[PDB]
């Protein structure tokens, strides 16, 4: 039933007395379903240590990955770049799911193309489809560039692209002067992540690897920088932003920024902004090349180092005071420009919300997860704040990041009940949430099924989920967000210490009961 | 008209190289209510043009995301490497009443995510000792169903030895699915596949079996995957007109749901695209009846419950008249609100194989005209249930591609376009009103005469918004 | 300075024992080689390797946990005369993906820097029937330059030959890759050395040398030996100098022609 | 009892069994407290429509105001003006509470003196105090300017501050020509908004009144920004920067921000930034003067209009998508100035998030309070974003803003079910809350002790508190947020919409029961 003057969705509307009837008749009549009591029974084994050690034991099945897939990343890459279509050679169900996957996270449109390779191409191979399609593509939605990924059946069946391109170029499908850089794009290789190295390194081989006779470093007297997988908008505008502050010339390679954020005025825009072909050529000519993101940039660094002769400098993901100071310093040393008046004082904003909450950080325990980079440089500031991570997951690590992570650790008094998990997912983390509770879990929306969990078991036991990651998508506009620089470490300070506040009152809202500590001022 | 957009669409094919403007030429119509054999005006079911962006997933999307994925109370592991399990995990809201990672495993993503080594000597040791994991886990699992990913079709992997040896091993129903991305041309095979393995691996568990107490008012809903609770909504209804229902594939689905399908007297098929392939099955092996139905607004509802009825005894035809009499005031009041907000109103459907027909009769409730309609994938059967249901002169498209759709929408200017997320931001940047047809925008249900409640709701907010009138800034 | 060469084949023609032997000649004459085997038996460097050579980069790769873990250390082990060799591996028949594996084993060589010491040679063994992109792996931009084709007199194998360029052509059109010579492996057919050379003009090629058919090679064989290690005064064994002297001054690099079976 | 290894705080250690008990025997033994029963019985009393009645007769009886008295708008708006203290009159008490307000909303050190007037100076007069207070604050703050307001007891016996200030630079105390700017201020009339109102219009005053015969409106080609009693550093900062990025010369008169955010360097900073005398002395010049909170700027408005010659904008408080609009083009005309591409560009993402979040902000109906400008730039916001405001309240408000506001939400079909509040106060909007039930509370700190009551009669009956106004002392570091322009729009919108998000998933959490609706994807 509905009253016209108030419809309801199916949640509260399942929730009427006829619905709720029909409901039980269901389970009773065909579900055949497990008794109620071996359900609990079952639900209070998996919150246990002996649970915990056969969950750790696994070595075959994956339960709740946190990461994607290679090409997810390549067409991220190949977005930054002006009026460029990502273009998948392989099957069309993957790119079905690229979009969806960062329609739902951004909140806008995006464009992608795939040769749609059927049954008779993984047998022939994919030649014809990446004539026609290169063809189809530059003649329907006008690209100045395609930037050509793999799906893992490509990749099986070894389909060069560096071929297929070829003879579509000599065979007159798309003219030899328009530029089609590719990347093998494997999916069962590494993520999403390496995904990104691997699209960066074709297009700048592409630009730069026939013309170093007239390069010389240090010409256009820029700084190249290379941002990574970053999927906070908010990320590209503050690197930008503190660079021209500084008055430093710079070249941001693969610049998504416009693209993904464009304004609803009446048209569509299947192109906007990015870094330019001409910004890619003359990039061997920078001063030096920063790498934001390191360690998934390490193809990327080799030819960089290699092929451009940059000294590309060691710093970490500029998360956080230290490292955001590191950057700016280094940023400094190779531009010759001295640190302004205005980063100087937002350093010192910084420092003073850091002492303005610190009595409300220090100790709380979280357990957190993510990509690399962005675990490393989130695990460092949470030290800086007094605060200890407890369970440190990412699924796509590898163990030389495990040690460098494991000696930031160990430098820190903060650091002395953490322990650093890589190849783990999120089942296993529940577990873990379970047998040594944290008071936070920090990560992206999957980690809403944790928490969904852990309050089921009670309401004492509940760990409150704090959205910080990729994909976000049970929240609107977060993707605006920071969490690089002096600016992001704010924001994130600000959602910590805000999320510790906001659980206290909760607590302390019982009437009569809990809310003699329900305080106007915190 | 006829012949005004029988132009647009000569203009727009203009813009493709000459062999996919001679393909795109046949998937694209102006409508004759009066045509019945719909091969004469249009064709589908056929491969993409490469690098047209087309809206089309793969016949992995098709048997996990949809059919299979669903039934709550099995563990689907996506075989393969980790991306495809990823994005179409807890992406599709196909409702269902559990304890997640207990007795129920809708939201999971279970898989074997393959590495390189995987690759190269093949998985079949590392599904075997997968299954034995799972089972150690998720002891409460009613069975398990192995989705297979790209690479396990190329390879040429086992995985029916290795569900026949583990299933034996553990008394365990474990269903093998070749449902590789690269077959087919969309969505579609994917269905197909995933019935032929529900044929084969489980619909005859109970075929000796006759403990089961039968009435002659049993009846399954078929092809009903409860999206926002759609098939809860329907379900309702048929039971006080004194239907039992016995099973719902797949939304909130059981395994043993499933297994008691053959007991019922009459098949009640809502999704025909999806699983006509067992209903014709089911008919041929143990002779029960099958039906489409339409639970899409009042008039279409009310039509569907007198055809419904009138395969019983009088007394569910009694039972029908009641159930119509109860909701009557319900929709009525419904209607009196909402259609003078949403009459004379366009709009353009496009979605995967069953919506773009079937929602028509919804729109019309409230006075909106369907100008424009088109699938990702249906066969020339649902185009020939369809070309009856558009009025003439109104647009046709298959598998049409994001430029065409844009060019489309551009000359044809609807009030209201209903598609898929990938169209949506699209189609608000251009000011023009969207509301999401397969996921319903996280609302729902829209089934039967409590989400058509919802359904006006959800179509008067969003076309009537305050935030439409302010694209244009007033200084320009 | 680097010359990057395949050998391709009809199966059962003596690619990898030509390949060896070649090699073995070429190390004697002072130059720096690598032989890479691209066959998942892994049987390309066991004449230059006596007894084993254990560790393909697959098997490594299994083991160690993924292939990026994996260093060039491991793989990568010297034989007679200095001789570097290296073998993908891949599954045993029946299961897995042997092309794929290729694939890993050609792109962590590349990754690794296997190519920059100071090599004269590559050579890329490949086994007969090449199935899939994988095992052309070898002839991809930045690989193999030069392809030399192993034939003999019959019937199937020059079939092969021809089978094998037209596959060729893709990679030669689109890149550097060019065709070498025919290598005659004799079977003892009559007219046979004439018989090669015709073909070889028809396709646009040369046949760079003609191989006797003489038990020593099977006898070394035997013995995990090239002919050149088991006995460096035999006729045969002065046959690869000849062959091995000829492939250093080949400068006959061409897009082969295919033949219609008429 | 304390565990050493977990040390517990006030909460929870009082929910330890001896703690309760020890309470249990203090109440029962001691207190002679009304049963339970009755207390039970009174409370659901409190939350009907009978007592609503009785509620709103009140006269005489204030319970939790939402407002404050004007000398604290007079020392906010003095910390605007370049090494300037702010100098109250009057009683010392005032001061040490208008600091504190301070102190804990923007968590930053507020500087400001008193003379301390005892109860002889009650009988014979402040003036006494006056002399040596200025000439004791000049010797050891050193300031530039003294800006003296008045305490409510200095007003009942009216001494006069424009006498005592002479007599005190005609006998030496402070030097004649050391700027000493006045404005009377009584806490008995209007509030703390009337106090900046007065304290602005008296320091325009004396830098401008003897010398209008050399000023000619529009020479300095510069436009006047007077912000009124604003509490958001950001909003000094959007206002500043969208001038700039227009090409706009600009003057902002009292500008708080960079003395209400120094940095945590090693030095104290009594003083920083702010409106110099010299543009004070120049604002004659502008081409005109822009209100920002024309409801509190009536008396500034009638001295700029009448002595200056401004023909000043008749313009709304630039919150939401309309009135920054209206905004822009304003400045647009006066300076000459285009509307720049990057504006146009940010209102269209403005859009953007308004289309992308309509779905779930429709229909939902909002109770909210506090300053009479911020409160309707509020309602009008919400009215664009399709929300329904039902209950809207200015405790500071009066008659004519009512009827301002009436005719706004009559305007749009959304404004039907609201009734606009003046004269009423947070106990007043408590039984609107249980009476006429809305989903959120939007407004300051004092709210959280509605939520309170709300959750107390049920979980279904919680109205949840959405902090946005002034004072905000429960979370930190909510005072850099901003709420005017493009800017705080979008930060409005994110907030709303995901307060919105956040309660669903509370709503839905449950394991087996309304999780079917704890959706992954929103
Ligand atoms: N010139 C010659 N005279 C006599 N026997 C020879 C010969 N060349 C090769 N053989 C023999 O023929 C057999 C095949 O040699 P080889 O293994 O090198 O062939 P191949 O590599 O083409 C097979 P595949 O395609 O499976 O890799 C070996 O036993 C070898 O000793
Ligand atoms: S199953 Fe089909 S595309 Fe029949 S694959 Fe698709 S939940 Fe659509 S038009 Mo998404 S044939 Fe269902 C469908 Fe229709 S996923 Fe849903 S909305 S009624
Ligand atoms: S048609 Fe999968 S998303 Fe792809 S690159 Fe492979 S991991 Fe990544 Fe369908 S079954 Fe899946 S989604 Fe494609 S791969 Fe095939
Ligand atoms: S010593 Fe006097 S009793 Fe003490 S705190 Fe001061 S007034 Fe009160 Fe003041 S704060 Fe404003 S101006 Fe009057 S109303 Fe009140
Ligand atoms: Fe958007
Ligand atoms: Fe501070
Ligand atoms: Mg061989």
């Amino acid at each position: 039933s509905q009253q016209v003057d108030k419809i309801k969705a199916s949640y509260p509307l399942f929730l009427d007395q006829d619905y709720k009837d029909m409901l039980a008749k269901k389970r009773d009549g065909f579900e055949e379903k497990y008794p109620q009591d071996k359900i609990d029974e079952v639900f209070q084994w998996t919150t246990t240590k002996e649970y915990q050690e056969l969950n750790f034991q696994r070595e075959a099945l994956t339960v709740n990955p946190a990461k994607a897939c290679q090409p997810l990343g390549a067409v991220l890459c190949a977005l930054g770049f002006e009026k460029t279509m990502p273009y998948v050679h392989g099957s069309q169900g993957c790119v079905a799911y690229f979009r969806s996957y960062f329609n739902r996270h951004f909140r806008e449109p995006v464009s992608c193309v795939s040769d749609s390779m059927t049954e008779d191409a993984a047998v022939f191979g994919g030649q014809q489809n990446m004539k026609d399609g290169l063809q189809n593509c530059k003649a329907t939605y006008k690209p100045d560039m395609i930037a050509v990924s793999t799906t893992c059946m490509a990749e099986v069946i070894g389909d060069d692209l560096n071929a297929f391109i070829n003879n579509s170029k000599k065979e007159g499908f798309i003219p030899d002067e328009f530029p089609v850089p590719f990347a093998h794009t494997p999916s069962f290789v590494g993520s999403h992540v390496t995904g990104w190295d691997n699209m960066f390194e074709g297009i700048a081989r592409y630009f730069t690897l026939k013309s170093m006779d007239d390069k010389v470093v240090g010409s256009n007297k820029k700084i190249n920088i290379v941002p990574g997988f970053e999927t906070y908008l908010g990320n590209f505008r503050v690197i930008k932003r503190m660079l021209s502050e500084m008055g430093v010339g710079y070249s941001l390679l693969s610049d998504p920024e416009e693209v993904l954020d464009t304004p609803a005025d009446g048209q569509f825009r299947m192109y906007a902004g990015g870094t330019t072909q001409e910004e890619m050529k003359d990039a061997p000519n920078a001063l030096n090349t920063v790498l934001l993101q390191p360690w998934h940039l390490e193809k990327t660094k080799k030819f960089v180092e290699g092929t451009w002769k940059h000294e590309v400098p060691k710093l970490n993901i500029p998360m956080g005071l230290d490292w955001t100071d590191e950057f700016l310093m280094k940023v400094s040393e190779i531009s010759g420009q001295p640190i302004p008046a205005s980063l100087t004082k937002e350093r010192g904003r910084l420092v003073d919300m850091m002492t303005d909450s610190h009595t409300w950080l220090h100790g709380k325990r979280f357990a957190l997860w993510g990509d690399p980079d962005f675990v490393m440089g989130l695990v460092k500031f949470l030290l800086e704040l007094g605060c200890e991570p407890v369970h440190i997951l990412c699924h796509n690590g590898n163990k030389r990041w495990k040690k460098a992570v494991d000696a930031i650790l160990a430098a820190s008094p903060y650091g002395k009940n953490a322990t650093v998990y890589i190849g783990k997912d999120l089942w296993h983390l529940r577990s873990l949430v379970f047998t040594d509770k944290p008071d936070f879990m920090i990560g992206n929306s999957y980690g809403k099924f944790i928490q969904r969990d852990t309050l089921h078991k009670g309401k004492e036991f509940e760990v409150p989920l704090i959205r910080i990651g990729f994909p976000i998508f049970d929240r609107h506009h977060l993707h605006r967000s920071t969490t690089l620089g002096y600016e992001g470490a704010m924001q994130i300070l600000t959602t910590l210490v805000n999320s510790i506040l906001e659980r206290l009152d909760e607590e302390t809202r019982g009437m009569q009961a809990t809310d003699y500590n329900h305080d106007l001022v915190r | 008209s006829r012949e005004e957009v029988e132009s647009l669409i000569q203009e727009v094919l203009e813009v493709y190289p000459e062999k996919a403007r001679k393909d795109r030429n046949k998937h694209l119509a102006v409508n004759d209510p009066a045509v019945t054999q719909s091969k004469k005006c249009i064709i589908s079911n056929k491969k993409s043009q490469p690098g047209l962006m087309t809206i089309r997933g793969c016949a992995y999307a098709g048997s996990k995301g949809v059919v299979w994925g669903p039934i709550k109370d099995m563990i689907h592991i996506s075989h393969g490497p980790v991306g495809c399990g990823q994005y179409s995990r807890a992406g599709r809201r196909n409702y269902y009443i559990g304890t997640t990672g207990v007795n129920a495993f809708v939201t999971m993503n279970f898989t074997s995510d393959f590495q390189e080594k995987d690759i190269v000597f093949g998985g079949d040791k590392k599904l075997a000792k997968l299954i034995d994991e799972v089972e150690t886990l998720f002891p409460l699992n009613k069975g398990i169903s192995v989705q297979s990913e790209c690479p396990i079709g190329l390879i040429g992997d086992d995985i029916e030895s290795v569900s026949k040896v583990k299933g034996a091993e553990l008394s365990k129903t474990i269903v093998p699915v070749r449902c590789e991305g690269f077959r087919g041309v969309s969505q579609s095979l994917g269905h197909h596949i995933a019935n032929d393995a529900v044929r084969d691996w489980v619909l005859g568990k109970r075929d000796e079996d006759t403990t089961f107490a039968s009435t002659p008012y049993d009846v399954a809903i078929i092809g009903d995957y409860n999206i926002g609770g759609d098939a809860w909504s329907s379900r309702i209804l048929l039971e006080e007109m004194g239907l039992r229902c016995v099973a719902q594939w797949s939304g909130d689905g059981s395994i043993s749901e499933i297994e008691l399908t053959p007991k019922v007297k009459l098949n009640l098929v809502h999704c025909y695209r999806s699983m006509n392939y067992i209903s014709r099955h089911m008919e041929e092996k143990y002779g029960i009846p099958w039906m489409e139905y339409n639970f899409f607004g009042p008039t279409k509802t009310i039509e569907s419950l007198r055809a419904i009825a009138a395969k019983f005894d009088e007394s569910i035809q009694k039972k029908c008249e009641e159930v119509i009499a109860k909701y009557k005031p319900e929709w009525e009041a419904v209607v009196a609100k909402y259609r003078p907000r949403l009459e004379g109103k366009r709009v353009m459907l496009y979605i995967g194989g069953l919506r773009p027909r079937h929602v028509i009769g919804a729109y019309e409730d409230l006075g909106m005209e369907v100008v424009g309609t088109g699938y990702e994938f249906a066969h020339n059967d649902d185009y020939d249930r369809t070309m009856k249901e558009m009025g003439d002169s109104t647009l046709l498209y298959d598998d049409v591609t994001g430029y065409e759709f844009e060019e489309f929408v551009k000359r044809i200017k609807p009030d209201l376009i209903g598609s898929g997320i990938k169209e949506k931001f699209i189609f608000q940047k251009m000011g023009i009103p969207f509301r999401q047809m397969h996921s319903w925008d996280y609302s729902g249900p829209y089934h039967g005469f409590d989400g058509f409640a919802i359904f006006a709701r959800d179509m008067d907010m969003t076309l009537n918004n305050p935030c439409w009138k302010k694209l244009q800034a007033p200084w320009e | 300075a680097m010359r990057q060469c395949a050998i391709y084949g009809k199966g059962g023609i003596g690619k990898s024992t030509t390949t060896q032997n070649l090699v073995a000649a070429l190390a004697e004459m002072g130059k720096k080689v690598m032989i890479v085997g691209c066959d998942p038996k892994a049987d390309s460097t066991r004449l230059i390797l006596h007894s084993k050579a254990q560790n393909t980069i697959m098997e490594m790769a299994a083991e160690a946990g993924t292939v990026e873990d994996l260093e060039l250390e491991d793989v990568l082990k010297a034989g007679y005369g200095g001789v570097k060799c290296v073998e993908s591996g891949g599954p045993e028949p029946g299961v897995g993906c042997a092309g794929r594996g290729v694939i890993t084993a050609i792109n962590f060589l590349e990754e690794e820097g296997a190519y920059e010491d100071d090599l004269d040679f590559v050579f890329y063994d490949v086994l007969g029937d090449v199935v899939c992109g994988g095992f052309a792996m070898p002839i991809r931009e930045n690989k193999a330059q030069e392809i030399y084709i192993v034939c003999s007199g019959e019937m199937m194998a020059m079939y092969a030959a021809n089978n094998i360029s037209k596959g060729i052509v893709k990679y030669a059109n689109s890149g550097s890759v060019r065709l070498g010579g025919l290598i005659c492996n004799s079977r003892n057919t009559d007219r046979e050395d004439e018989l090669i050379i015709a073909l070889a003009n028809k396709l646009g090629t040369q046949m760079i040398h003609f191989v006797p058919r003489d038990n020593v090679v099977q006898r070394a064989e035997i013995r995990r030996m090239t002919v050149i290690e088991y006995d460096p005064k035999a006729k045969q064994a002065d046959e690869y100098r000849a062959l091995a002297r000829k492939v250093v001054d080949n400068k006959l690099l061409v897009i082969p022609n295919p033949i219609t079976m008429d």
